[PDB]
RNA sequence: AAACUCCAGUUGACACAAAAUAGACUACGAAAGUGGCUUUAACAUAUCUGAACACACAAUAGCUAAGACCCAAACUGGGAUUAGAUACCCCACUAUGCUUAGCCCUAAACCUCAACAGUUAAAUCAACAAAACUGCUCGCCAGAACACUACGAGCCACAGCUUAAAACUCAAA
């Protein structure tokens, strides 16, 4: 568990170093993508999202994922495939807003059940009209008496 | 008193303001200025500061040692050369 | 004579004047009503109450003032229709006064069974038999289950030992019906060691009977004081003139909480006695109200003086809230 | 040419220009991003105020001032007012770590102004005054 | 909400306050302590041990007097929150944190490891903490609670500190 945590941290550091250096790719270096999270199970990568530029960043990352995995294999050589997850805050909100723009709208007390208790009282009206606990360690045993008896 | 527009200054490249801001934020984070401001928002009592610094040093040492151990041991993470034995 | 508590401040906040409509939903003895009539004689006042004896006192005041004061017998829930038929359907009430608790004539009378000091039938019913089908506290204690009685004492009575007192009451009732107030007091006393009869002390730090809270709980549950009070507040707000003065007196924590949350528009389901830390934690969890309708005459509650406490110890816990409809 | 993130040095003649103006002459957009508010002011190279904006001036009040949208609106208003006076290119000088710290810049971009440099002037006391005690929450 | 509205932002001038990064260093000092710069003075002992009281120190808080006062801040006032008071939150502000000269002499003053010398061989060793020990010296302890108490004595201390009991009670702690 802690070993997997350290492995996740190492993967995060390696991916950040690959992102920062220009030797990996001029496109990736120009993007200046920053990673929010890296977690290994396959590997899930989560990068902070800035729409058009976000789509371009996602497309470039998807294109360069294979090269990134190949470069990671040079280092940690047995690296599982890396999955990039775009963190649009709550992605559900972004997708929902996109669909909503796309979509069509057409033309424009007391804390008790007082009633139940009242019913029960009316029903009633109608029908009318400690000790010592011995310690476990002090309990006697007569097995030895029986053994000595015969 | 110092000359201005030198410290913590990043030139925007081809109007890419977001990338320049990200670079500036990363520079400040690398220099620890952001964490410095966050810690300086409220007073951290000296005993608390010493405890936090000692814990951070121990955590960094442990993380480095664990990373070294994992890198050393992962050299054996290859296909089994003597399968069936 | 238990003088109306802080009646001077009630008069000040209401500020009675000639040709104004003032509704007293809790006429009772009428000391507040008498003081209001003393301040203004031409005021048109409504004296609503559930006790038939209170209605008789209101009719006596009507004998004193034939139409300046208008009597009304009924509960807060009925008060809406009663006033609608009375001739104040458009509302426009210039003032509203709402006391709470037990009337002095109610508490003194042992036949009503409102006090453990004097024996009597375990009635604890503000109604004096206008609706004989209305449950009495004796039927309540004899009928309700252990868990039901425990919940009633825990919520209404603010009782810590509901799980114990309810079981003791059930055990006693299984032997004999609980038909006497003093019998119930003895039963509750037996639920604890005898030394604990007067260990509990009032807010005045004066010894009181241990069963008192229990008695209080039953009274509320007999009269549905919380629900009927909420309905009365809603009906008053519906019938109160814009800019009218609403003055309320609350003798215990639950009714004061209800009144305050109604005035400030707070959700009734919100937790009680919230601290600032608890609010911050709640908002942090919720971080991933209705528009105000009142203007408080007094931001803070008004409490009786120490001398007034000595004169009327029963009114010590009274807290006064004054607001104006917006 | 090779782009260098380092700003051009005043007193040294650089080839970089904006609207025929040198970096030392580009107007300055001071942004203050507090936790409860965000203020934006454009000034000339000669410290002449040209436009000012804030969350409170844009109608937002109390907690609503702390939202990033309020800072974006303030940036839009400040950029419009500055552009009315002929401001085109600006040098952003941001201080504080408020929620609007970035949003204000976006507003300026949405306002029509061109940001050529981003500068951080967050007041960081080198062990200066003693800040208030930590909140007991 | 209150508060402020000569309030805020920019620029300039501007401290008897506090000493980012270095510091991922582990240094100095007897301990407490000490992390901006420079300069002066300066870090005892060529055998160890050696004091509740002698000699000299001793964080923070506190007292006395005179200054400074950005900021922080018990207390207090106000605003919220609360059924309500207080507290947690916000604002203003004081003692106080600072300087000078005295006093007080306390701490989870804790590496909870006395000082000095030696050993790593035996049995390594109740457990845990922090590998186990030996020689030597000083200090200290002898069931729990009563008790960081009472009395006595000493002290610049006067709601104080140091030393420190007994009776009744329990079979545990
Ligand atoms: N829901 C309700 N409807 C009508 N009257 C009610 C009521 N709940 C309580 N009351 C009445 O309100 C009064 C409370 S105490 C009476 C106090 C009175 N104002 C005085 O002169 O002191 C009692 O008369 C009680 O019976
Ligand atoms: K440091
Ligand atoms: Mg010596
Ligand atoms: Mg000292
Ligand atoms: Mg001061
Ligand atoms: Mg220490
Ligand atoms: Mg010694």
């Amino acid at each position: 568990h802690a070993r997997l945590r350290a492995l996740n941290g190492l993967l995060y550091k390696a991916l950040t170093d690959l992102l920062c250096t220009p030797e990996v790719s001029q496109e990736l270096y120009d993007l200046n993508v920053e990673l929010s999270k890296v977690s290994l199970t396959a590997c899930r990568a989560y990068w902070k999202t800035t729409a058009e530029q976000n789509a371009h960043m996602e497309a470039v990352l998807q294109r360069s994922a294979a090269h990134m995995r190949h470069l990671l294999m040079s280092q940690l050589r047995n690296v599982p495939p890396i999955v990039f997850v775009q963190d649009k805050g709550n992605a559900a909100l972004a997708e929902l807003d996109q669909l909503l723009a796309v979509a069509d709208f057409g033309p424009r007390l007391c804390g008790i059940d007082h009633e139940a208790l009242n019913k029960q009282i009316m029903e009633y009206k109608r029908r009318k009209d400690g000790r010592k606990r011995a310690k476990p360690r002090l309990e006697q045993d007569s097995s030895l008496k029986s053994y000595l008896s015969g | 008193k110092h000359l201005k527009f030198i410290a913590r200054t990043v030139m925007v490249q081809e109007g890419n303001v977001e990338s320049a801001y990200r670079t500036l934020n990363r520079i400040l984070t690398m220099d620890g200025l952001i964490e410095d401001i966050k810690h300086r928002r409220y007073y951290e009592k000296p005993c608390r500061r010493r405890q936090r610094e000692s814990y951070e040093r121990c955590r960094r040492i442990y993380n480095m040692e664990m990373a070294r151990k994992i890198n050393f041991l992962m050299r054996k993470n290859r296909a089994d050369p003597w399968q069936g034995c | 004579l238990h003088i109306p508590v802080m009646v001077d401040e009630v008069v000040h906040c209401l500020s009675p004047q000639k040709g104004q409509i003032f509704l007293d939903m809790t006429f009772g003895s009428g000391g507040h009503t008498k003081a209001i009539l003393q301040k203004e004689s031409d005021i048109v006042l409504y004296a609503l109450d559930r006790d038939p004896t209170a209605y008789a006192l209101a009719e006596h005041l009507s004998e004193l003032y034939p139409k300046q004061i208008r009597a009304m017998l009924g509960q807060f829930s009925q008060a809406e229709a009663l006033l609608m038929k009375a001739g104040v359907q458009p509302g426009t009430f210039d003032g509203v006064l709402m006391d709470l608790g037990c009337s002095s004539m109610q508490l003194d009378t042992p036949e009503r069974g409102f006090s453990l000091r004097k024996d009597g039938p375990l009635d604890m019913r503000m109604d004096g038999g206008r609706y004989p089908d209305m449950p009495t506290a004796a039927d309540v204690v004899n009928a309700l289950d252990q868990q039901a009685l425990a919940s009633i004492l825990r919520t209404y009575g603010e009782e810590k030992h509901a799980k114990k007192i309810a079981s003791a009451i059930v055990q006693a009732r299984s032997i004999y019906p609980i038909t006497r107030t003093q019998q119930l007091a003895s039963i509750v006393a037996g639920a604890f060691p005898p030394s604990a009869i007067y260990t509990r002390k009032d807010l005045l730090q004066r010894s009181t009977h241990i069963a008192t809270k229990t008695f209080q709980a039953l009274r509320i549950f007999v009269n549905n004081e919380l629900n009927e009070l909420y309905t009365g507040l809603k009906t008053a707000q519906k019938f109160l003139r814009p800019g009218g003065r609403l003055v309320a007196l609350s003798f215990h924590s639950l009714e004061d909480r209800i009144v305050k949350r109604f005035l400030l528009g707070i959700s009734m389901t919100e937790r009680f006695n919230l601290s600032v830390r608890q609010q911050v934690m709640k908002t942090s969890q919720l971080g991933s109200r209705a528009p105000l309708m009142w203007e408080l005459i007094h931001k803070k509650v008004l409490s009786p003086q120490d001398q007034d406490v000595q004169d009327n110890p029963r009114g010590r816990s009274a807290k006064l809230r004054a607001a104006i409809k917006l | 040419t090779k782009f260098s993130i380092y700003p051009p040095i005043p007193g040294e003649e650089s080839s970089l220009r904006w609207a025929g103006k040198k970096f030392e002459e580009i107007p300055i957009a001071h942004i203050k991003a507090s936790h409860n508010n965000t203020q934006i002011q454009v000034v000339s190279a000669s410290n002449e105020p040209l436009a000012f904006a804030s969350c409170g001036t844009e109608g937002f009040r109390n907690a609503k001032k702390g939202t990033g949208i309020a800072a974006q609106t303030a940036g839009i208003a400040a950029a419009a007012r500055a552009k009315q006076k002929g401001v085109i290119h600006i040098r952003v000088v941001v201080k504080g770590l408020g929620p609007g710290r970035l949003s204000a810049m976006h507003g300026l971009i949405m306002g029509g102004l061109e940001v050529i440099s981003i500068t951080d002037n967050t007041p960081i006391p080198h062990n200066g005054c003693r800040p208030r005690k930590a909140r007991k929450l």
